């Protein structure tokens, strides 16, 4: 009865024609049971040899769509992420259904089912539903199930229809007896679209199992994950295993997939043998730790405010609690970036500050109220002074230490009666050979030889022996906008152990003034200490 | 649902390329549910049509308010549709010498006009929902849409005959149109500039504002300083300046200058000007009001425009289609957000730059912002109170 969705192939592109993989008499016998079943339940209809395509059938029944589907159109998934459970408010009636065959009831457009040509190893097979493996049905199916589900939701607005994939989510405010009715003439309602829901794939009492979360009355924790260990991988259970691992990783950050499926660069059958490289191994390995951690939370009331509240940890790691009432949290996670050029903690603060806003839109809709290991003077100094344009929204600071710090501050004018070094560094072709050093209006001066360097890390050497080298106020003029640009962009950590060591001298310093000229330009202090390094 | 009675024009995008496919942001609630409203009386009224995953397309939606304004006004970033739409088929250089000049949101009147049947699946937007509880609602257009270049580019046909019964008895009105906007200005008293507006929107009515004053619009040229003790530090601050000026002026010359500073001294002994840098510094001084050699406009290339940070709630801009020949500089300060929010002042910098640039050359400039993208990405549509986007760059290095 459903209108059917229309499936162009790809742009001067054809059907699949992938030859069948000849077998035993053990499971292509059960094939023909399983097909006579799904014909006589209508999901395949039968054509002979007049269209030409094919598509491997292995073995319950699998189908191997994998070259229909790099011939298929692109779908838009219209989904910007899975729910999460701490988007839920609290209702008096819970419900989750799960359709019966979800895929197995949804018709394909008729033009198209020629394409999904198969033969048993002969009957030929076309299929005339929405076939499981193939790329549009994820993508067509949620859009039939949701205006399918539409005039009942609209003839229902006291209940919430909450879908994804197979499970409903039915929650209401409502009595369970008028709760109770109202589901069965949603079933009643899928039943005469085709879409039956079986009644212990559905869901009466409560932990109610939605998407892989436990939904108790007053509090929800994740499905603890569990994959196998065996020892013969094969690509499928490889499939499915870059699958159902790669929608944890939602819920579970830091869950990355880059090994496995790097696995199938090839034409492998999908029953063959598939060797694990020793990358894999930890892939799985280092968050099978990760995965059998627990998480809970509490659920969403829209009438209290969100209070997001981040902690500092070690390494650049940061950990942040969402919750509405003290200590009754909806969502805790951890954030962990250091930048490949400078960071300071500021700047990951900031980062992640607009980190848990995102994903906050994401779920709630709003923007929360943050608690951060600052202070106002802390931040105030940094903004207003910071070259770039930035801001953080409307917060206030809790004393949770490690606070969050200015390391150190550049001076804005030059210090009277304090020493004016002139730096600068040099390199000479081919040689492997480097100068950097300083000269002082007080007569100080001094160069080093440098072993394998770039003409940056010259100029840095030089401003860093210039902070060696001087007391507690000084005033540095260099030639290279690149160092000064780096010690301007105010980092309090480094990967470049110089650097770090410039920082380190920059803390114990009392007054610094970092200052610019144009190279080769008669200015007194530089020619000097240039000509030195020439 | 009901087709168009007046007839459509076939509409095509640029050689080889295909529709954009733009992945759709997180919206606030309060935007979702102001999209929820408005696009169902647009459908109701035949205007949008939903779709479904068939389309591969894809452009983003949210919603602002306009200055002062209490309502929600879609707003989609076809910023990636325009790009590779056709071009059409001139500027009024006069709008830029009126005294008072209008901004009219003039694009309810292109949802008369219906869009080109096999283009349509190019406007394919979707409406996301709070924590993904259901898949968000796709559509796309059956009628010229807000904010797509084509839209006005159609509707000129119409929109002349509409407005000449105005504009000839009124023949010193200026009356541009970009987007979906009207820029009209006189040079007439503001009491009887206030109902010539009214009155061309009344008009408007019987087929089926925001101020501004362009005459007094200023240019901030390059200036040294001219303090009257020079240290060390205040001539060397000098020279960068200068050497950076002769990128833009060649006949710049910094070494008499710096011959006051030869020798290893302290930057804040004070330096005395011998006087034959002084006559340096005076020709200097006077060798940055000529006109920049090789300045103009061209409309066939992108405008750019840089902004800076100076802090304490001011703003640098530059205007420029290549370097060192600036169209335009200048500078804001004391903008909504000033010494609170450097997001939302870069913002409004952003919206008041690009209106001067449609009034002086018809054209949004290309924007070099200093912030880093995540930051940027994080609020900007929070504060955008503009019914067109521009396109932007981010600058990480820090200048001067
Ligand atoms: O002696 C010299 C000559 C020089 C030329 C060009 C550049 C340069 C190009 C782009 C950025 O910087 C830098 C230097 C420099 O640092 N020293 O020291
Ligand atoms: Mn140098
Ligand atoms: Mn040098």
């Amino acid at each position: 009865p459903i209108e059917t969705v229309p499936v162009k192939l790809k742009p001067g592109m054809d059907g699949p024609k992938v030859k069948q993989w000849p077998l035993t008499e053990e499971k292509i016998k059960a094939l023909v049971e399983i097909c006579t079943e799904m014909e006589k339940e209508g999901k395949i209809s039968k054509i002979g040899p007049e269209n030409p395509y094919n598509t491997p059938v292995f073995a319950r029944k699998l189908v191997d769509f994998r070259e229909l589907n790099k011939r298929t159109q692109d779908f838009w998934e219209v989904q910007l992420g899975i729910p999460h459970p701490a988007g839920l408010k609290k209702k008096k009636s819970v419900t989750v259904l799960d359709v019966g065959d979800a895929y197995f009831s949804v018709p394909l457009d008729e033009d198209f089912r020629k394409y999904t040509a198969f033969t048993i190893p002969g009957i030929r097979y076309q299929y005339n539903v929405l076939p499981q493996g193939w790329k549009g049905s994820p993508a067509i199916f949620q859009s039939s199930m949701t205006k399918i589900l539409e005039p009942f939701k609209k003839q229902n607005p006291d209940i919430v229809i909450y879908q994804y994939m197979d499970d409903l989510y039915v929650g209401s405010d409502l009595e369970i007896g008028q709760h109770r009715t109202k589901i069965e003439e949603l079933r009643q309602h899928l039943l005469r679209w085709g879409l039956t829901t079986p009644d212990k794939k559905h869901q009466k009492e409560p932990p109610f199992l939605w998407m892989g979360y436990e939904l108790h009355p007053d509090k929800w924790t994740v499905q603890p994950i569990v994959l196998p260990e065996k020892d013969s991988w094969t690509v499928n259970d490889i499939q499915k295993l870059v699958g159902k691992l790669n929608w944890a990783s939602q819920i579970y950050p830091g869950i990355k997939v880059r090994q496995l499926s790097k696995l199938l660069r090839g034409t492998k059958a999908l029953t063959e043998v598939i060797p694990l490289t020793e990358e894999a191994e930890l892939e799985l390995a280092e968050n099978r730790e990760i995965l059998k951690e627990p998480v809970h939370g509490v659920y969403y009331d829209p009438s209290k405010d969100l209070i997001a509240e981040i902690q500092k940890q070690g390494q650049g790691q940061w950990t942040y609690q969402i919750y509405q009432e003290p200590f009754k949290n909806l969502k805790t996670g951890k954030y962990a970036r250091m930048r490949g050029a400078h960071t300071n903690d500021v700047k990951q603060l900031t980062e992640a500050v607009q980190k848990i806003t995102t994903e906050s839109i994401v779920i709630w809709g709003k923007t929360p109220k943050f608690k951060l290991p600052i202070q106002k003077e802390t931040w105030e100094t940094w903004w207003t002074e910071y070259w770039q344009a930035t801001w953080i929204p409307e917060w206030e600071f809790v004393n949770t230490p490690p606070l969050v710090k200015l390391w150190y501050q550049l001076e804005k004018e030059p210090i009277v009666g304090a020493e004016t070094f002139y730096v600068d560094g040099a390199a000479n072709r081919e040689t492997k050979l480097g100068k950097a050093g300083y000269v002082t209006n007080k007569g100080r001066q001094k160069v080093v030889p440098l072993t394998n360097t770039t003409n940056q890390k010259t100029e840095l050497q030089a401003i860093y022996l210039a902070l060696q080298d001087s007391g507690l106020e000084v005033n540095i003029v260099t030639d290279s906008q690149y160092a000064l640009g780096i010690i301007q962009a105010q980092p309090d950590k480094s990967e470049s152990e110089l650097v770090n060591q410039i920082i380190e001298q920059l803390i114990k310093k009392e007054k610094v003034y970092l200052a610019w000229v144009p190279a080769h330009k008669g200015i007194g202090g530089n020619e000097q200490v240039d000509k030195l390094v020439s | 649902g009901p087709i168009s009675p007046i007839e459509t024009v076939p509409v095509k995008l640029k050689p080889g390329m295909d529709g954009p496919k733009v992945k759709q942001w997180p919206l606030t609630e309060e935007k979702i549910k102001a999209l929820v409203e408005i696009c169902t009386e647009m459908e109701k009224e035949g205007k949008i049509s939903k779709i479904g995953p068939e389309n591969p397309y894809n452009t983003p939606v949210f919603a602002i308010k306009k200055k002062d304004s209490t309502k929600w006004r879609k707003l989609v970033d076809f910023r990636e549709l325009n790009k590779r739409t056709q071009d059409f088929w001139p500027h009024p250089a006069g709008l830029k010498k009126k005294k008072s000049v209008t901004v009219l949101d003039v694009g309810d009147a292109y949802f008369s006009v219906p869009l080109d049947e096999d283009f349509r699946k190019y406007t394919a937007f979707t409406i996301p929902s709070i924590n993904n509880e259901t898949p968000g609602i796709r559509y796309q257009y059956n009628v010229l849409p807000q904010g797509w270049k084509g839209s006005p580019a159609i509707f000129q046909s119409s929109m002349t005959k509409i407005l000449e019964p105005f504009k000839k008895q009124n023949p010193d009105i200026v009356i541009y149109q970009y987007m979906d906007d009207l820029y009209v200005g006189s040079d007439l008293e503001i009491g009887q500039h206030r109902t010539k507006i009214e009155e061309l929107r009344q008009h408007l009515l019987r087929w089926g504002g925001y101020e501004l004053h362009p005459d007094k619009w200023t240019v901030q040229p390059i200036v040294l300083p001219e303090k009257d003790s020079w240290t060390v530090n205040d001539i060397q601050k000098l020279v960068g300046k200068l050497n950076w000026a002769s990128q833009i002026y060649p006949g710049i010359k910094v070494r008499q200058l710096s011959k006051l500073l030869r020798g290893t001294k302290a930057l804040t002994e004070v330096i005395p000007l011998t006087e034959e840098a002084e006559l340096e510094l005076a020709e200097n001084r006077e060798i940055l009001k000529e006109p920049v050699h090789g300045v103009y406009y061209d409309p066939s290339k992108d405008l750019i425009a840089e902004i800076q940070k100076q802090g304490q709630g001011q703003w640098t801009y530059q205007i420029y289609q290549e370097p060192f020949k600036n169209l335009k500089t200048g500078k804001y300060a004391r903008m909504r957000g000033a010494h609170t929010n450097d997001v939302k002042q870069l913002t409004e910098a952003v919206q008041k730059i690009t209106t001067e640039s449609i009034v002086i050359w018809g054209k949004t400039p290309k924007f070099k912002l200093p912030i880093q993208k995540e930051t940027w990405e994080t609020w900007w549509t929070e504060y955008w109170q503009a019914t067109w986007i521009p396109e932007w760059e981010f600058v990480n290095t820090p200048p001067l």
